[PDB]
Formats: structure tokens, C-alpha cells, sequence
């Protein structure tokens, strides 16, 4: 008799079973949820990234259209990082039309 | 595959399904033989419901206690069980492996 | 084990509202972050 | 009977004329050379 | 296992918090300075060439 037939009910089994499920399936959309972050993060460091090199290459624009041998810089470049880009997406865009 | 933890109840319930003989078993067989895997069968759920793991999921619980005998859930949605003719013919599919004339009559009545 | 199973799974409720302020606390961060974003690169586009 | 250790560091076995005990114990470091650095719910399961 | 599935996390979102604030320190010394060049690029584009 003082041994016990068994040590609890089938109850607390359930609920420690049912709160195990639900913490893992809590513990799998959060790193689902902080791997999508981390991945926004970067893509919003990269955008960030861009806009400092577009304000320096702003910048220096500015400072060299001021500058008379601008004139004959442009003059004897063959190519320009502007045009290239802007002829580029008007033909990516010509193209999908 | 609508559910994330019962593809192993699932599984189980398929491993019962095919333990569970059929008419290759008697009839034109040996009906000694198909009783004894009737009653391994039938061991075999009652130690399946008594291990714990139908513990959780009171519909798979339900179904597995209905399996067995117990009729409790049947004797509660007699509403959906129709009539006693089918009542009858369940328990017959339940808890009759060979069926007596005089035993047919009193399970009737 | 039963009582040491009890003190984890208690632990890990409070770890889960722990867990759920930092996780509303990086959303409005991220939220914070991306309306800067949004803002510097609509600056960018009427600059160019 | 008597015990042993795995050359990993990671397990315990108990070795009696009837078989053998495993256990899993993590490595100790850091805080009070406790487990990962301050850990007591890990697994402390025997296994035959 | 779920343990050191929190720990984890846990780890990897103060990683996150450290990264996103760094990110929003380098955002706002990007706009701080960008408001003054924002007003340089409107009084060049008046300047038109013949």
C-alpha cells in the first residue's frame, strides 16, 4: 500500500504536453520572426549604405561643377555613371513593355 | 496535415488498422484463428488506451473508448446514432466475434 | 523531476513575456527604422 | 560497480555487472563553473 | 530543447537590438547630414546655362 500505483494524473501530463507544443511553436515563429528582421535590417543597412555614397557622389558633383576643367573632363570621358544607369533602366524598361 | 502533433496518432491509428484483421483471416480460413486475432486486436487497443498516450485529444480518446465497448459516448449522441437496428449491428461489429442464435435474441432484447 | 519539470516550465512562461516585451520592443524600433528610411530616401529621390 | 567518463566530456556512464548507466552532463564554464555559463535545467536523465 | 531554444533567441535578439540601434545612430547622422544639403540642390537648379 505505500507503494503508489502512479506518481500524478494523466491530467498534469496533458497540460505539461500542451504547454510544451505551445512554447515551441512560440519559441519557432519568433525565429522565423527575428531571421525576417535580421534580413530587413540588412537590406535597410544596404539602403543606408546607398545613400551615403549618393550624398558623397552629390557632393562631389557639386563641387566639381564649380571647377572650369569640369568642361573639358566631361568632354573627353567617354562614359558617365549617370548616363549609364538612366540609359539602363530605360531600356530594362522599353524591353518588359 | 490540418493539425502539428497528431501525425503520430495518426500513424498509430493506421499500425491498429492494419493489425486489425480481415475476411482473409476466417470464414474460409479457421475461426479459431480469426477469434485469436480478434482478441489480440482488441488486447492490443485496450493496452494502446491504457499506456496514457490517448490522454490528450478527447475526439481520438472518444474514438479509441468506443473501439474497446464502452458505449458512453454512444448512450450521450443517441441523437446521431439513429436507431437501435444500427446500435445493435455496432455492437455486434464491436463486441461479437462469432454470433449465437439464442445469444443473437438476447443481445436483441 | 515532476517539481523541477514545474519550476522550468514556470521559468519559461515568465521568459516568454520577457521575450515578448523585448520582441514589441525591436518592432517599434524596426518600425522607427524604416519610417527613417522611407524618409531619407524619398529626400534622395527629390534631390536626384 | 564503477564509473567512467566519455574522452568528449559530455557523458557519465555507470558500469555494474548488469549494465550501464548513461548520463548526459554538460561542460562547465564560466560564472560559478556552472553549465554554459549558469545553467541547472538541462537534461539529468539516466539512460540503460 | 526549449531551453536553449530561448537562450538562443534571446542572444540573438539582443544581437538584433545592438545592430538596430547601431543602424539608427548611422541614420540619423545621415540625416543630420543631408538637412543641410537639402536646400543647396534647390538654389542650384535655378541656375540654368544659355
Amino acid at each position: 500500500s505505500r507503494a503508489c500505483f502512479q506518481v500524478g494524473s494523466e491530467e498534469e501530463k496533458r497540460q505539461l504536453r500542451t504547454e510544451s507544443d505551445g512554447l515551441h511553436s512560440f519559441f519557432l515563429e519568433i525565429k522565423e520572426t527575428t531571421e525576417s528582421l535580421r534580413g530587413e535590417f540588412s537590406a535597410m543597412k544596404i539602403k543606408n549604405l546607398e545613400g551615403f555614397a549618393s550624398i558623397e557622389d552629390v557632393q562631389q558633383r557639386n563641387k566639381l561643377k564649380q571647377d572650369p576643367k569640369y568642361l573639358q573632363l566631361l568632354y573627353k570621358k567617354p562614359l558617365d555613371p549617370k548616363s549609364e544607369t538612366q540609359m539602363q533602366e530605360i531600356r530594362r524598361l522599353n524591353q518588359y513593355v | 496535415s490540418t493539425s502539428a502533433s497528431a501525425r503520430s496518432m495518426c500513424r498509430v491509428l493506421d499500425d491498429l488498422l492494419k493489425k486489425m484483421p480481415m475476411l482473409h483471416t476466417g470464414g474460409t480460413q479457421t475461426l479459431t484463428e480469426f477469434e485469436l486475432k480478434w482478441q489480440h486486436w482488441r488486447e492490443e487497443c485496450e493496452r494502446h488506451l491504457q499506456n496514457g498516450t490517448f490522454s490528450s485529444n478527447v475526439h481520438m480518446e472518444a474514438v479509441c473508448r468506443v473501439l474497446l465497448g464502452d458505449e458512453e459516448v454512444l448512450l450521450e449522441k443517441r441523437d446521431l446514432m439513429t436507431t437501435w437496428y444500427h446500435f445493435l449491428v455496432s455492437r455486434l461489429l464491436f463486441k461479437h466475434p462469432t454470433v449465437k442464435p439464442t445469444e443473437l435474441h438476447f443481445y436483441a432484447q | 523531476q515532476k517539481e523541477k519539470q514545474l519550476e522550468d516550465l514556470r521559468y519559461c512562461r515568465e521568459e516568454r513575456k520577457s521575450l515578448t516585451e523585448t520582441a514589441e520592443r525591436l518592432a517599434e524600433k524596426f518600425e522607427e527604422a524604416k519610417e527613417k528610411q522611407e524618409d531619407l530616401i524619398n529626400r534622395l529621390k527629390r534631390i536626384l | 560497480n564503477e564509473v567512467l567518463l566519455s574522452p568528449t566530456q559530455h557523458h557519465v556512464a555507470l558500469v555494474g555487472s548488469k549494465g550501464v548507466m548513461v548520463l548526459e552532463i554538460p561542460k562547465r564554464w564560466g560564472k560559478k563553473s556552472e553549465f554554459e555559463g549558469g545553467e541547472k535545467t538541462v537534461n539529468c536523465r539516466t539512460i540503460p | 530543447t526549449l531551453h536553449r531554444e530561448m537562450e538562443k533567441v534571446k542572444l540573438d535578439q539582443k544581437r538584433l537590438d545592438q545592430e538596430l540601434d547601431f543602424i539608427l545612430s548611422q541614420q540619423k547622422e545621415l540625416e543630420d547630414l543631408l538637412t543641410p544639403l537639402e536646400e543647396s540642390v534647390k538654389e542650384q537648379s535655378g541656375t540654368i546655362y544659355l
